[PDB]
DNA sequence: CTACCGATAAGCAGATCTCTCGATTGCGTAT
DNA sequence: ATACGCCTCTCTGCTTATCGGTAG
RNA sequence: AAUCGAGAG
C-alpha cells in the first residue's frame, strides 16, 4: 500500500525487460493501474509522485503537512515548476517505450516516487489444500482449522445455490458425498440404524450382522453370540445403505430423548 | 402561528443536484444524481439517476 | 339469502348448519353497498362445476386438497355461494403473461 | 530495508520517525499496461525483488 | 464415496415414534449402574458409563461385539430410574391432558358424545376426507337417543370412507396435504381446548382437584371447597406422585384409547397397536454409546464428557435413592411413622424430586435450577446445533481455499490453479484400455511429478499409497497396472488411480457470502506453473461480487463422473452469462479492457499490415480453437494508397469472423454506448454502433457492449450463435483488448486533472456568486425581508428558533442546499467539458468517467470543479447547541460554508473546515456501511427454507416437493428469464432471421410437434378478445380461455402468451418489410417454445435468491412508509397484520374538482380538540369548595373553520359531550389515586349548563361563546378533602385524548400529486368500509390500500395476492432494482396458498408434510415434539429431508430416474 | 339469576456468511 | 500438604390472568 | 471445547 489507503495484492512479478522503459533508462518498480483513482480520489498520491520526483532529483525534500498550499499556491504549480527546473517534464510525464515489443507508448507515462509500505497479510498464511485427513470425533466429518489438516465448510448459503442450479449430483457429492459417506447396516425388519451390531464369529462360522431389536434371548444356525458369549437367536434381516455418520449420531442423540426412528427400507 | 416557515411544499422542493447524464426513458438533458457507498469500505459507488421529465429512475453502480 | 340490517344474535346464528340438505347464507346491509367483484384488484370468479373439475383432476393428476385452496369466509366464497369440494376458475390479469387462469379450491 | 520518506510532513522528525522507517520509495508507474493490475492489483519488478525491495522477515 | 461399491437398500422414507421402555431393555447391550467412569490404574470399571460393552475404549476390544476401536460401530446400553419421571419434552401435552381429566369415572370431564364426535372427524381427517368432516356437523335430530345419534354419526364416517377408499379419492394409508395437515391441527387444538373448559364431569358429574403449574418436574393440585364436597356427596399445595400420575394417565387413556388412537395419529394405523400411556415415562434411561461420549484429550487435560457427567449425576442420586428405600423397608417394620419414618419419607420425596431433574438438565439445560452444561436440546437447537451445523453443511473433501489474483491469460471458462494444489488434490480414474497409456505414465511419475499419481486402489479395495514407494517400484505397479484377475469375485471391477488434477478436470468455485446461484460456478481447470494463488480471469467478477484486493475463494474438486458432468453442463460458468435476477447480463470485461477498446475502435486508429495480423493472431491463436476455420481470415486493409492501412474497426470485426462459425450470417446490430457524439468534433455519428454482416461500421465498443448492457454485442453474440461463442468472444476480446494495452499503454496524471485559464475564471466568477446564496436561504426561510443584512437581531431570533426546532432545522437544511446544489451544477455544467486544458479522448480521466470502465462524472466535477455541499442523513452538518456549526464559525452563520458546503476541490485541496465536514461525510458512509453489514439478510434464509422444494414439473405446473401444486404455469407463461431477453425484440430477430432460423432448425424440430391445433385456436381466441375487451373484467365472461390453459407450449407450436401474441401482431402489423412475415412469425413461435422453462428448473429457489440478494443492495436507509428490508421483514417474514404505516390510495372522479378534493381531505381527515385549542387558563381558587375555573381559549373561528371544517356547534357538542367526562374521569383517578368574558346568558345557555350540571359529577358553572366561537369556561368545583392537582397536565393529556370527529382508523387524508397522471387521495389508516359513503368523490372501485390483512378481510385471498405483489414490486422499483415479476408472483401464491396471509417464519410453516425441513429451520424440539406426538412419517420429499437421510435430491437432475435398455 | 364468556391486561419464547491468529480457562473445608 | 463439596437502553409471535359483558 | 482480543474478505 501507500500512504494514501491504495492497497493491492502483488498480481505478478513482471520481468524487468517486460517492464515498460523511460528515456532515461529508469524501469520503475511498481506499476499501478490508472483505473484506481478515479473513484478512490486520492488526488494526494498523484501530488505526493510529482513531489517526490522532484525531491530526488534536487536532492531535497518537501513537506506535506495538510493546508500549506492553498487555491491559489497551488502543489501541481510548485512541483511542477520545480520538475521543469530540472530538465523533466511540468506535468511529470515522462516518454516512456514497451519493453514487450520495443515501440514508444502512445502518450506520455506518469512516473515519480511514492512512498510504498509492505503490509503484513503475507499469502503463505492464507492458502490450505485438503484432499483427505482427520475426521471430526461423533461425525466422522472433517476437523476445522487450516493448521490442524481441516476440511473448509459447504454451508447453508452454499447447499441453496447448489440446490438453485439444479446440480443435484454435485450437491450429494458435496455434501454427502466427500463429507461423512457411511455404508452403515440397518434392521430391514425392525427399520433402526444402530440397533444393530456384528455377531461375533465362531470357530468355523462366519461372521454376520444381526439385529438387536429383533432378537429374541435364547433363554427365553439362526443363532449367534456375542463378545461376553451370552448366544442368542435374531432376525437376519438386516441389510446395508448408504447414510451420513451424522444420521446415526442424531438418532443417538434422540434416543436420549426417549424418541425412535424407523427408517423403512424401500426393497424388502 | 409561528413567523418561520414551517411547512415545505412538494412543488417548491427543487432537489437540485443536476448533471448531463443521458435518460434512458426519453433523452431530457436533466438527471438528478445522489452517490451512496455500498456493500464495503472499499467497493465501487452507484448514483441515484433520475430524469426530470418522466421520472424515470436508475440506481446503477458503473 | 337472508340480509340483516346491523348485527346477529347467538339464537339465530345457531341455525345456519341445522337444516339440511338446504343451505342459509346471511349478510350484512352494511359492507355490502360496494360489491368486491367490481374492484379492479379482484379477478373474475368462475365457479366451476363438477363436470369440469373432474377433468381438470385427471388432467394434472391431483387430489382435491393438493390445490390452492379459497378460505370458505373469505368475501369471494360468500358472494358465489361456493362449498366445501368445488372449485372455483381465476382469470388473473397477469402483467407479463396478460390474462391466465388458476383454479383454487373451497375447503 | 525500509528508508525515510522524500514528501514528509514536519511531524515525521518531530516524533522521531526515522528510528522506526516504515516503507520505501519507490519509482511507480501510473500505467495500464500489463493487463494483470486491474481492480486494485498491482505490479512489481521482478529484478527490484531480486534485489531486496520490500524484503522482510 | 466409492463408485464401485452400489448399495441396494434405500430409506423410502422415515416415521417418528416413540422408544418405550420395554424395547430399550430389549434392545439394551448392557445396563449402566455405578458411576465410575475410570478408577485407578486409568482404566473403566465393569458395568461402568465406560464400559466395554458400550463400544471398544482406547486399546480395549468391544465386550458386546468383540472389535477394535476404529471398527466397533458402538453399542447402546441405559439406566434404570427406579422412579418414572415426567419427560421434559411431552410435559406439556400431559400436563394439558392432565388437567382435563376426571379422577373418578377415568373418562374426560367433556361430554362423552362431544368426544365421539371429535373421534369421528379425525377418523375422517385420517384420509382425505376434509368436506365430510364439516359435513358430519349436520347429523342432528336420553341413552338411546345419544346411541342413535353415535351409531349414525359412526355409520356416515364409515360409509364416506369406505366410498372414498372405493373410488379412488384415497387409499389404505390416507391422504396428508397441506390443508388436512391445516385442518387437523385446527381441530386438536379447539379438541384440546374444549377438553380444558370444564367444571364439572359429564359422565359421572364428580369435580375433580384442579392443579398449580409452577414450572417443570413440578405438578401440585388444590382441594375441593364446600360446593363441590356438597355435590360430589349427595352425588352417590399438594405433591403427587409420578407413580400416581402414571397411574391416573393410565387409567384415563385406557377407557379413551377409541379418540386417543385418532388424536395421537394421522394416518391410519396399520399395526393398530393400543396408545400406552407410558410414553410420556421415562421409566428406563437410554445412553449413548461410548464412541459418542469419548472424552477430549488435549495433551493431558483428559477430561470427562459433558454427557457422561450428568449421566453419573442421574447414578448417583439413583444409587442414593437405592440406598435409601433399603433404610425405609427396615424403618417401616419399626412403625415409626410420625419421628423417623417421616424424615426418611421428606429425604425420599427431595431424591426423586432431585432425579427427575437430573434426568430434566440432561436432556434440556433450559430449565436446570440453581456457564450450564448443555444438553441434548442444546445439541440440536440453534445455528451451533447439530442440523444446521453438521448437516445444512458440513466440512467436505477435496476442496482448496487460497486467495485470487487476477489473469487475462485464461479463457474465461478456466481458473488458474497453483501446483501446490495440482499435487494435492486428487480423481480417482478406474484404469481401461484406453486408460493405461496416461495412467500408466501418471504412476510413474509418481506423487511430486505433475501430471501424477498418488493413490493406487486395487481390485479387493487395497488401497496402495505410492508416497514412500521408489522408482522402481512405481514402474512394476505400473507395469501391473492392467492385469486379468485370477479371483472372480471381483471379476467386475478394475483398478483406480488416484491421478493428480489435470487440465480437462472441471473444479467448482465459490465465494462467500454464496447470495445467488452464479456465486458458485464451475471452472475448467489450467495448470499454471508458478505462483500459490487461484487465478482467475476478469469476467468473473460481476458474478463473485469479487476483487483482486485479498479476497479468497473456495474451490471444490468433484470426484464422480456424474457430479463432473453437472458442473461442466448445469453449473458452468459459460451457463450463467444472465443473471436470473432480471435477465440482465453479469459478466463483461471491467476498466481496463473498457478504455483499451476505446482506444482500439477510434476513428484515429490505423494499423500497418504487421501491427494487423499480429494483433490478429495474438488475440486468436488457431492452435487452441479459437478459429472456426483452421486458416486465419483476413479483409483488404481500409486504405489502399499511399500505403496499406487497417483500422481498429477491422480488428473487430476480423476477430468476430474468425470466432463467428461459418454457415451463418453475422450480426445485424443497431445499438448505442455511452459516449455521445458532441465529445468527438461536429456531424459525428460515433455514438451510433452498428453491425452488419459481422462487420462494425460505426461507433466505439464501449461498456454498453461488453460488460453489464443489454443488447450490446456480446448479449447479441450470445443470442444469435449460443452461449460458448459469447464465451470465446468475451476470451478473445480479453486477449486483444490486453495485448493492444501492452503496445499502446493507458495512463493518467495531473495534466488530466486541469483547467484552462479561463475555465478557473468560469469556475471561480460562478463561486462567487455563492457568497449569497445561504444567507437568502436563510431569510426566506425565517420569512423575512430579502436584503436583510446577516447580523440582523430577528433573523438570528428566528434563526435560534429554528435551531431549537428539529422540523424548522429540516426546513432550513433542505431550502438551502437546494440552492447551493445550483450553484454546483452550474458549476459543474458549465467547467466540464468546456474547461478542461485537456480534452477526451486525450484526458484519460474524463475518459474512463464517460466510457464508464471506472468512475463517474460526479468523481470528476469532484477532483476538477467542486466538492459541493456535504450532507448528513437528509440534513446538513450537525450545528452546535450555542448555534455554532463549528468553532470557526460565529453563532447562526448565513455562510455556505459553513453549513457544509465545500467549494474546494481535490485537485487543489479543502480548507481544514471543509476537511472536517469532508470527514463527517465519510464517517457517515462507513457507519452506513457499518449497519449494513451488522444488520443484513435473513431474508433470504426464511424464503429459501419454504421455498427449498419448490420447482417445475413435467406438467409444467411449479408444485412444492411432497406434491402440493403453487402455480399451474410459472409465471402464466413458462418461458425462462435467461433465455426471455430477446423475445420481444422483433427488430433482432427479423435482422438475424437466418441465422437465428439456422439455429433452431425447424427441419429437425416438426415431425415431433402439432403445427395446426394450437394456431387455430390462437386465432379464435384472439378474435373472440378483439370482439370484446371493451367491457369491464366482471363483465367478461370465458368463452374461451387462454391457450396456454389447454396446449402444452412445449409441444404445440402457437400456444404462447396472452400478451406476446397481440404484441407481436402489432409488430407485424406496424411495420411490414426479402422475408415473408409467416416465416418470422413461425420462427418467433419456435424461438418462444424454445424459450420455455425446463420442467425441474428450481425456481424457488431462484426466486428466494432473486429477491433476497438484491435486498443487500437497499439495507441502507437514508434519504413515513417503511421500506427496504424492514418493509420485506413486514411483509414476507412477518405477514403483520399491524403494518406499521398503513395507508390507502383512493382515486377521485375525473370531474371533482382540485379544492373540492383538498375539502374532502378536511373533511375525511381526524381532528382533536387540542388541535383548535390556543391555550387553556386553569384559575384555582380554593377559597371549602377547591374551586377550578377553566377558561379555554379557541383560535379565531375564521382561522380554525377554515383549516379544519369544524363549525362552532360542533366543537361545542364535543365540548359538552366527551371532554368534560373524559376530564372528570382523569380527576377521579387522580382522586382516587391521591387518597394512597361576559356570562349574560339567553336561557338557553342556562338549559344547556343545568344539563351539563346534572350530567356531570363536578361541574357548576358553564358557558360557551356562542355568538362568536372563541371561547369556553366553565368552573369544575372541588372538595377540601383532596390534596393539590396539577390540573393542567391534566388538562393537556385529556385534550389530546379527545376527538372532534374521526372516521375509524383514519387520522389524515393527504391529497398529494398526481403520479402517473391520476388523481389519487391517501389517507394514513386503512377502513374501507368508511371511504364506500363518499361515492360521489372516490372510485371505490379503484380504492387499494397498503395492508394486505385489511383487503385480504375484505377483498378475499387474490386481492391480497395482488396487493402482495405490488407491495414487493413497491420496494425494488423505488430502489431501482428489477426483479423478474415471475419471482413475485411465485413468491406470493406460496404466500397465500391456504387462502390465507401465510408469512416466510416458523408460524408460517406449521403445515407441512416434511418435519425435517422444520426441524433443520429452528425450534428443533418443538418441531420434533410436535412430529412424535402425531406420529407424522415423512416420505422424504423436501430437499431438507433428502440431505438428512443423504438421499438425491428432487429438484434438478433428480427429477427422472435412469434406466438401461440391455438389448439380450 | 345464572353460568359463561371475554375484552382487556399480563406473561413468556426465539434469531438477530466464510476465514485466520493468540491468550486464558476457579475457589472453601477439613484429616 | 491434599481430597470433599458448589457459585444500564429490541421485537415478532403464542399463551394466560382478571374483574367485568352476555345471551337465555 | 467456551470466552476474550485482534484482524481478512
Ligand atoms: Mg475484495
Ligand atoms: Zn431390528
Ligand atoms: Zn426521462
Ligand atoms: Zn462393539
Ligand atoms: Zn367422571
Amino acid at each position: 500500500s501507500s500512504r494514501h489507503g491504495q492497497k493491492g495484492v502483488c498480481s505478478r512479478k513482471w520481468p524487468t525487460i517486460d517492464m515498460p522503459f523511460s528515456e532515461t533508462g529508469i524501469q520503475p518498480d511498481i506499476i499501478i493501474n490508472p483505473h484506481a483513482f478515479p473513484s478512490r480520489m486520492t488526488i494526494g498520491m498523484f501530488v505526493e509522485s510529482l513531489a517526490g520526483k522532484a525531491g530526488a532529483l534536487h536532492g531535497i525534500a518537501q513537506d506535506s503537512t495538510p493546508w500549506i498550499f492553498n487555491e491559489d499556491d497551488t502543489p501541481a504549480d510548485y512541483f511542477g515548476e520545480q520538475l521543469a527546473k530540472a530538465g523533466y517534464n511540468y506535468h511529470g510525464n515522462e516518454p516512456m517505450y514497451s519493453g514487450a515489443t520495443g515501440e514508444e507508448l502512445r502518450a506520455d507515462i506518469y512516473v515519480g516516487v511514492v512512498y510504498y509500505q509492505r503490509l503484513r497479510h503475507m499469502v503463505n498464511d492464507k492458502f490450505q489444500v485438503r484432499s483427505t485427513g482427520p475426521v471430526n470425533s461423533l461425525t466422522m466429518q472433517p476437523v476445522k482449522g487450516r493448521k490442524r489438516h481441516g476440511g473448509i465448510r459447504v454451508g447453508e448459503m452454499e447447499r441453496d445455490a447448489l440446490i438453485g442450479h439444479g446440480t443435484s449430483f454435485l450437491l450429494q457429492d458435496r455434501l454427502l458425498n466427500s463429507s461423512d459417506y457411511t455404508q452403515a447396516s440397518v434392521c430391514r425388519e425392525c427399520g433402526s440404524i444402530l440397533t444393530t451390531q456384528q455377531s461375533v464369529p465362531r470357530i468355523g462360522s462366519i461372521s454376520t450382522v444381526c439385529c438387536r431389536r429383533c432378537s429374541m434371548r435364547f433363554e427365553d444356525s439362526q443363532i449367534w453370540e456375542d463378545g461376553q458369549g451370552n448366544k442368542f437367536v435374531g432376525g437376519n434381516e438386516t441389510t446395508t445403505v448408504a447414510i451420513p455418520f451424522v444420521l446415526k449420531y442424531l438418532d443417538s442423540e434422540l434416543s436420549a430423548m426417549g424418541i425412535r426412528l424407523r427408517y423403512n427400507v424401500e426393497p424388502k | 402561528k409561528s413567523v418561520v416557515k414551517t411547512s415545505l411544499k412538494k412543488n417548491e422542493l427543487k432537489d437540485g443536484a443536476t448533471i448531463k447524464e443521458k435518460c434512458p426513458q426519453c433523452g431530457n438533458e436533466e438527471m438528478n444524481y445522489h452517490t451512496l457507498q455500498l456493500r464495503s469500505a472499499d467497493e465501487g459507488a452507484t448514483v441515484f439517476y433520475t430524469c426530470t421529465s418522466c421520472g424515470y429512475k436508475f440506481r446503477t453502480n458503473n | 339469502i337472508f340480509v340483516y340490517q346491523n348485527n346477529i344474535t347467538p339464537s339465530a346464528m345457531k341455525l345456519v348448519p341445522s337444516i339440511p340438505p338446504a343451505t342459509i347464507e346471511t349478510f350484512n346491509e352494511a359492507a355490502l353497498v360496494v360489491n368486491i367483484t367490481h374492484h379492479e384488484l379482484v379477478p373474475k370468479h368462475i365457479r366451476l362445476s363438477s363436470d369440469e373439475k373432474r377433468e381438470l383432476l385427471k388432467r394434472y393428476r391431483l387430489k382435491e386438497s393438493q390445490l390452492p385452496r379459497i378460505q370458505r369466509a373469505d368475501p369471494v366464497a360468500l358472494y358465489l355461494g361456493l362449498k366445501r369440494g368445488e372449485v372455483v376458475k381465476i382469470i388473473r390479469k397477469s402483467e407479463t403473461s396478460g390474462r391466465y387462469a388458476s383454479y383454487r379450491i373451497c375447503m | 530495508t525500509g528508508q525515510t520518506p522524500i514528501v514528509k510532513a514536519n511531524l515525521y522528525d518531530d516524533y522521531g520517525m526515522d528510528n522506526f522507517p516504515n516503507g520505501f520509495n519507490a519509482v511507480v508507474a501510473v500505467i495500464s499496461y500489463t493487463g494483470y493490475d486491474m481492480d486494485d492489483a498491482m505490479i512489481i519488478n521482478k529484478s527490484a525483488d531480486e534485489r531486496g525491495f520490500g524484503y522482510g522477515t | 464415496m466409492d463408485i464401485s461399491k452400489p448399495v441396494g437398500s434405500e430409506i423410502t422414507s422415515v416415521d417418528f415414534g416413540i422408544l418405550t421402555a420395554k424395547e430399550i431393555r430389549n434392545l439394551s447391550a448392557k445396563q449402566i449402574t455405578n458411576p465410575t467412569v475410570l478408577d485407578n490404574l486409568g482404566h473403566p470399571v465393569s458395568g461402568g458409563l465406560y464400559d466395554l460393552a458400550l463400544g471398544a475404549f482406547l486399546r480395549n476390544l468391544c465386550s458386546t461385539c468383540g472389535l477394535d476401536e476404529k471398527f466397533c460401530p458402538g453399542h447402546q446400553g441405559h439406566i434404570e430410574l427406579p422412579v418414572p419421571c415426567y419427560n421434559p419434552l411431552f410435559f406439556n401435552q400431559l400436563y394439558i391432558y392432565l388437567r382435563a381429566s376426571c379422577l373418578f369415572c377415568h373418562h374426560f370431564r367433556l361430554k362423552s358424545v362431544e368426544v365421539h364426535r371429535y373421534a369421528c372427524k379425525l377418523r375422517l381427517l385420517q384420509y382425505g376426507l376434509i368436506d365430510e368432516s364439516y359435513k358430519l356437523d349436520e347429523i342432528t335430530l336420553s341413552s338411546t337417543l345419544l346411541n342413535e345419534l353415535k351409531s349414525k354419526r359412526s355409520e356416515y364416517v364409515d360409509m364416506a370412507i369406505a366410498k372414498a377408499l372405493s373410488d379412488g379419492r384415497t387409499t389404505e394409508r390416507g391422504s396428508f396435504t397441506a390443508t388436512v395437515n391445516d385442518e387437523r391441527k385446527k381441530l386438536v387444538h379447539e379438541f384440546h381446548k374444549k377438553l380444558l373448559s370444564r367444571g364439572k364431569c359429564d359422565n359421572c358429574g364428580m369435580f375433580s382437584p384442579k392443579f398449580r403449574k409452577d414450572g417443570f418436574t413440578k405438578i401440585f393440585e388444590t382441594a375441593l371447597n364446600e360446593k363441590q364436597i356438597t355435590n360430589n356427596r349427595v352425588k352417590g399445595s399438594t405433591y403427587i406422585l409420578s407413580t400416581e400420575v402414571k397411574n391416573i394417565l393410565d387409567t384415563v387413556f385406557r377407557k379413551e384409547q377409541c379418540v386417543l388412537q385418532y388424536v395421537f395419529h394421522s394416518r391410519p394405523n396399520l399395526s393398530r397397536k393400543l396408545v400406552k400411556a407410558d410414553s410420556f415415562f421415562m421409566d428406563v434411561l437410554v445412553v449413548p454409546p461410548t464412541r459418542f461420549r469419548l472424552p477430549s484429550k488435549l495433551g493431558e487435560e483428559v477430561h470427562e464428557n459433558s454427557q457422561n457427567q450428568l449421566l453419573s449425576k442421574v447414578l448417583t442420586t439413583s444409587l442414593l435413592i437405592r440406598d435409601l428405600n433399603d433404610d425405609l423397608s427396615k424403618l417401616q417394620k419399626d412403625k415409626v411413622s410420625l419421628e423417623d419414618r417421616r424424615v426418611i419419607f421428606s429425604r425420599l420425596m427431595n431424591a426423586f424430586v432431585t432425579i427427575q431433574n437430573d434426568v430434566n438438565a440432561f436432556i434440556d439445560s433450559t430449565k436446570a435450577q440453581g456457564v450450564p452444561i448443555p444438553g441434548v436440546k442444546q445439541a440440536l437447537e440453534k445455528k451451533e446445533g447439530l442440523f444446521r451445523k453438521h448437516m445444512m453443511g458440513k466440512r467436505v473433501n477435496y476442496a482448496a481455499r487460497s486467495v485470487i489474483s487476477p489473469d487475462p491469460n485464461i479463457e474465461t471458462n478456466e481458473i488458474g490453479v497453483p501446483p501446490v494444489f495440482a499435487v494435492k488434490l486428487t480423481y480417482p480414474e478406474p484404469v481401461t484400455a484406453y486408460n493405461i497409456a496416461e495412467l500408466r505414465q501418471a504412476v510413474i511419475n509418481g506423487p511430486d511429478k505433475w501430471p501424477g499419481a498418488t493413490q493406487i486402489q486395487n481390485e479387493d479395495g487395497s488401497l496402495v499409497s505410492l508416497i514412500g514407494m521408489s522408482v522402481e517400484q512405481r514402474k512394476a505397479l505400473a507395469n501391473q497396472l492392467l492385469t486379468p484377475s485370477s479371483n472372480v469375485s471381483t471379476h467386475t471391477l478394475n483398478k483406480k488411480v488416484y491421478r493428480h488434477i489435470k487440465n480437462r478436470d472441471v473444479v467448482l468455485m465459490n465465494r462467500q457470502p454464496t447470495l445467488h446461484k452464479a456465486s458458485m460456478m464451475g471452472h475448467k481447470v489450467r495448470v499454471l506453473p508458478n505462483e500459490k494463488t487461484l487465478r482467475l480471469h476478469y469476467a468473473n467478477t460481476g458474478a463473485y461480487n469479487a476483487d483482486f484486493d485479498g479476497d479468497e475463494m473456495n474451490m471444490h474438486f468433484p470426484q464422480n463422473e456424474n457430479a463432473r458432468a453437472e458442473a461442466l453442463n448445469l453449473a458452468n460458468t459459460d451457463s450463467q452469462y444472465l443473471t436470473p435476477t432480471s435477465g440482465s447480463p453479469v459478466r463483461g470485461l471491467i476498466q481496463d479492457h473498457i478504455s483499451a477498446g476505446v482506444w482500439l475502435t477510434s476513428k484515429d486508429s490505423f494499423f500497418t499490415r504487421e501491427q494487423y495480423q499480429q494483433y490478429i493472431y495474438g488475440c486468436i491463436r488457431p492452435e487452441d480453437g479459437h478459429t472456426t476455420r483452421s486458416k486465419i481470415v483476413t479483409l483488404p486493409p481500409t486504405i489502399f494508397k499511399p500505403y496499406p492501412l487497417w483500422t481498429g474497426k477491422q480488428i473487430i470485426t476480423t476477430v468476430l469472423l474468425n470466432v463467428t462459425p461459418p454457415d451463418m450470417p453475422g450480426i445485424n446490430l443497431i445499438s448505442k454506448n455511452k459516449i455521445k457524439n458532441e465529445y468527438w468534433g461536429k456531424g459525428s455519428l460515433e455514438n451510433e454502433v452498428l453491425f452488419k454482416d459481422g462487420a462494425l461500421l460505426c461507433g466505439i465498443l464501449d461498456k454498453s457492449q461488453y460488460g453489464a448492457s443489454k443488447y450490446g454485442i456480446v448479449h447479441s453474440l450470445h443470442e444469435v450463435y449460443g452461449p460458448e461463442v459469447a464465451a470465446k468472444v468475451l476470451s478473445v476480446l480479453g486477449r486483444l483488448f490486453t495485448n493492444y494495452i501492452t503496445a499502446t499503454a493507458f495512463t493518467c496524471g495531473m495534466d488530466d486533472l486541469r483547467l484552462t485559464a479561463e475555465g478557473n475564471k468560469w469556475r471561480t466568477d460562478i463561486l462567487k456568486t455563492s457568497v449569497d446564496t445561504g444567507r437568502e436561504a436563510a431569510a426566506e426561510v425565517t420569512n423575512l425581508d430579502k436584503d436583510t443584512p446577516a447580523d440582523d437581531p430577528e433573523l438570528l431570533k428566528r434563526l435560534q428558533e429554528i435551531l431549537r426546532d428539529n422540523n424548522k432545522s429540516g426546513i432550513l437544511d433542505a431550502v438551502t442546499s437546494s440552492k447551493v446544489n445550483a450553484i454546483t451544477s452550474q458549476v459543474v455544467s458549465k467547467c466540464v467539458p468546456d474547461g478542461t486544458m485537456k480534452k477526451f479522448p486525450c484526458n484519460s480521466m474524463q475518459a474512463m468517467a464517460l466510457s464508464g470502465a471506472k468512475g463517474s462524472n460526479v468523481n470528476v466535477s469532484q477532483i476538477m470543479c467542486l466538492l459541493g455541499q456535504q450532507a448528513l442523513e437528509g440534513r446538513r452538518v450537525p450545528v452546535m447547541v450555542s448555534g455554532k456549526t463549528l468553532p470557526s464559525f460565529k453563532p447562526y452563520e448565513t455562510d455556505a460554508m459553513a453549513g457544509g458546503y465545500v467549494k474546494g476541490r481535490f485537485y487543489s485541496g479543502i480548507k481544514p473546515q471543509e476537511y472536517y465536514f469532508h470527514c463527517m461525510a465519510g464517517r457517515e458512509g462507513l457507519i452506513d456501511t457499518a449497519v449494513k453489514t451488522s444488520r443484513s439478510g435473513y431474508l433470504q434464509r426464511c424464503l429459501t427454507k419454504q421455498l427449498e422444494g419448490v420447482h417445475v414439473s413435467y406438467d409444467n405446473s411449479i408444485r412444492d416437493a411432497d406434491g402440493t401444486l403453487v402455480q399451474f404455469m410459472y409465471g402464466g407463461d413458462a418461458i425462462d428469464i435467461t433465455k426471455e431477453s430477446h423475445m420481444t425484440q422483433f427488430e433482432f430477430c427479423l435482422d438475424n432471421y437466418y441465422a437465428l432460423l439456422k439455429k433452431y432448425n425447424p427441419s429437425a424440430l416438426i415431425e415431433h410437434l402439432d403445427v395446426e391445433s394450437a394456431l387455430k385456436y390462437s386465432k379464435k381466441t384472439l378474435k373472440y378478445r378483439k370482439k370484446h375487451s371493451k367491457e369491464p373484467h366482471y363483465k367478461q365472461s370465458v368463452k374461451y380461455d387462454p391457450v396456454l390453459a389447454k396446449y402444452n407450449p412445449a409441444k404445440y407450436l402457437g400456444s404462447v402468451s396472452e400478451n406476446f401474441q397481440d404484441k407481436l401482431e402489432s409488430f407485424l402489423d406496424k411495420n411490414s418489410k426479402g422475408v415473408n412475415e409467416k416465416k418470422f412469425r413461425a420462427l418467433m413461435q419456435l424461438k418462444y417454445m424454445r424459450s420455455l422453462i425446463n420442467p425441474g428448473e428450481a425456481v424457488g429457489i431462484i426466486a428466494s435468491q432473486s429477491v433476497g440478494e438484491p435486498s443487500t443492495q437497499m439495507t441502507l436507509n437514508t434519504f413515513n412508509v417503511t421500506l427496504g428490508i424492514p418493509r420485506l421483514r413486514e411483509i414476507v417474514m412477518t405477514a403483520s397484520a399491524a403494518i406499521k404505516t398503513p395507508q390507502m390510495t383512493l382515486p377521485i372522479w375525473n370531474d371533482v374538482s382540485d379544492e373540492q378534493a383538498d375539502t374532502f381531505c378536511k373533511s375525511i381527515s381526524k381532528v382533536l380538540l387540542s388541535e383548535v385549542i390556543d391555550k387553556v387558563i386553569v384559575t384555582e381558587t380554593t377559597g371549602a369548595a377547591r374551586s377550578y375555573v377553566i377558561h379555554m381559549r379557541f383560535f379565531d373561528n375564521n382561522e380554525y373553520s377554515e383549516e379544519y371544517d369544524v363549525s362552532k356547534e360542533e366543537l361545542q357538542n364535543v365540548i359538552s359531550n366527551q371532554f368534560i367526562h373524559l376530564l372528570e374521569a382523569a380527576i377521579v383517578k387522580e382522586i382516587k389515586k391521591q387518597k394512597r368574558a361576559n356570562n349574560n346568558m339567553n336561557k338557553v345557555q342556562r338549559d344547556r349548563q343545568s344539563a351539563i350540571i346534572s350530567h356531570h359529577r363536578f361541574i357548576t358553572k358553564y358557558n360557551f361563546d356562542d355568538e362568536s366561537g372563541k371561547w369556553c369556561e366553565f368552573k369544575l368545583e372541588l372538595a377540601a378533602d383532596t390534596e393539590k392537582l396539577l390540573m393542567v397536565n391534566i388538562v393537556e393529556e385529556i385534550c389530546r385524548k379527545s376527538i372532534i370527529r374521526q372516521i375509524p382508523h383514519i387520522d389524515r387524508c393527504v391529497h398529494p400529486e398526481p403520479e402517473n397522471g391520476k388523481r389519487v387521495l391517501v389517507t394514513e389508516g386503512v377502513n374501507f368500509q368508511a371511504m364506500w359513503d363518499q361515492e360521489a368523490f372516490i372510485d371505490v372501485d379503484g380504492i387499494t390500500s397498503n395492508d394486505v390483512a385489511a383487503v385480504l378481510k375484505t377483498y378475499g385471498v387474490e386481492a391480497a395476492r395482488n396487493t402482495i405483489v405490488n407491495e414487493i414490486n413497491n420496494v425494488f422499483s423505488r430502489y431501482a432494482i428489477s426483479v423478474s415479476f415471475r419471482h413475485l408472483d411465485l413468491i406470493a401464491d406460496m404466500m397465500t396458498r391456504q387462502g390465507t396471509y401465510l408469512a416466510f417464519n416458523r408460524q408460517g410453516m406449521e403445515t407441512s408434510t416434511s418435519s425435517f425441513m422444520k426441524m433443520s429451520y429452528e425450534t428443533t424440539c418443538q418441531f420434533l415434539t410436535k412430529a412424535v406426538l402425531d406420529n407424522e412419517r415423512e416420505q422424504l420429499d423436501s430437499p431438507s429431508a433428502r440431505i438428512v437421510v443423504g438421499k438425491l435430491n428432487n429438484v434438478g437432475t433428480g427429477s427422472f430416474d435412469v434406466l438401461a435398455k440391455v438389448p439380450n
